[PDB]
């Protein structure tokens, strides 16, 4: 029920160094 | 052997 | 993890370490699906063909861990084993088909900033996610290449979901379905790879619908770490959530 949220990303809204290109691909 | 030892506790 | 990079403090608060009693030492990555349930490759409790066999009482599981030698205190959690749940079809005599397994915690472990439980997958997400080109996340703590030798603390390399035909012709071996592989093709340029001690390393992707982390696969066979014209194979967890779910929504 809060599963993949992460404590110290997610839930402070945060990205970490190497995420955006995950998110980039997704074309 | 190389890494560390943990409390036996958990054995 | 090859050619990938040291992970951020909380990066996979799911990532679980297989350590072994005695002797202590490393054996498969896994995730933590639940608050009393984890998930790791099948080929990591049972393998005959190396006298591979281990049960319950002979493994740790260990939570919240970033270093891979230092007992992590304060930080990390140690949970034994209360049952094995594999899956009754797990072809280890031909190709590792449906290797997947289940663990049940004997204490359900507590959350933390370090610790946190991962999505597994539905038939939508799944439906869109998982599509060649789009990049998925390793993580572990396996050797550095196929042959330093090992890093210091979880590395993670980000790969890219690899068509179904590019696959099978990179190898010898019947590819079913409950596999996909992911890599980078000779000329893409950019490498990375899993590897030896990477077993049951959950390999996930943020949804960009809900920026949740789903695992779609399982890290399970490769044929050598990081080798131009080949590439990884994870266990397609979607296909197995019949199991899983059965599994638990039973004991
Ligand atoms: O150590 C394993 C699992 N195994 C076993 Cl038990 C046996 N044989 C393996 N490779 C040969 C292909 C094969 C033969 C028979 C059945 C299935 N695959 C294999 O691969 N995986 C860790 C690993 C090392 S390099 C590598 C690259 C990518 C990924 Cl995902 C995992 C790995």
């Amino acid at each position: 029920a809060d599963c993949g949220l992460r404590p110290l990303f997610e839930k402070k809204s945060l990205e970490d160094k190497t995420e955006r290109e995950l998110l980039e691909s997704y074309i | 052997g190389d890494f560390e030892e943990i409390p036996e506790e958990y054995l | 993890i090859v050619e990938g990079s040291d992970a951020e403090i909380g990066m996979s608060p799911w990532q679980v370490m297989l350590f072994r009693k005695s002797p202590q030492e490393l054996l498969c990555g896994a995730s933590l699906i639940s608050d009393r349930w984890v998930l790791t490759a099948a080929h990591c409790l049972l393998y005959p063909p190396w006298d591979k066999n281990f049960t319950e009482n002979d493994l740790l599981v260990r939570i919240g861990k970033h270093s891979r030698t230092r007992y992590e205190r304060n930080i990390e959690k140690i949970s034994m084993l209360e049952k094995i749940y594999i899956h009754p079809r797990y072809n280890w005599r031909e190709n590792l088909d449906r290797d997947i397994a289940l663990m049940k915690l004997k204490k359900p472990v507590a959350f933390s900033d370090y610790i946190h439980p991962v999505c597994l997958p539905d038939r939508e997400t799944a439906a869109s996610l998982l599509q060649a080109g789009y990049k998925g996340r390793v993580t572990g703590w396996g050797n550095l290449k196929e042959t330093k030798g090992q890093p210091s603390v979880l590395q993670v390399v980000n790969l890219p979901i690899v068509e179904r035909p590019v696959c099978k012709d990179s190898t010898r071996i019947r590819i079913t379905d409950n596999m996909f592989c992911a890599g980078y093709k000779p000329d893409e340029g950019k490498r990375g790879d899993a590897c030896e001690g990477d077993s049951g390393g959950p390999f996930v992707m943020k949804s960009p619908f809900n920026n949740r982390w789903y695992q779609m696969g399982i890290v399970s066979w490769g044929e050598g770490c990081d080798r131009d014209g080949k590439y990884g194979f994870y266990t397609h967890v979607f296909r197995l959530k019949k199991w899983i779910q059965k599994v638990i929504d039973q004991f």
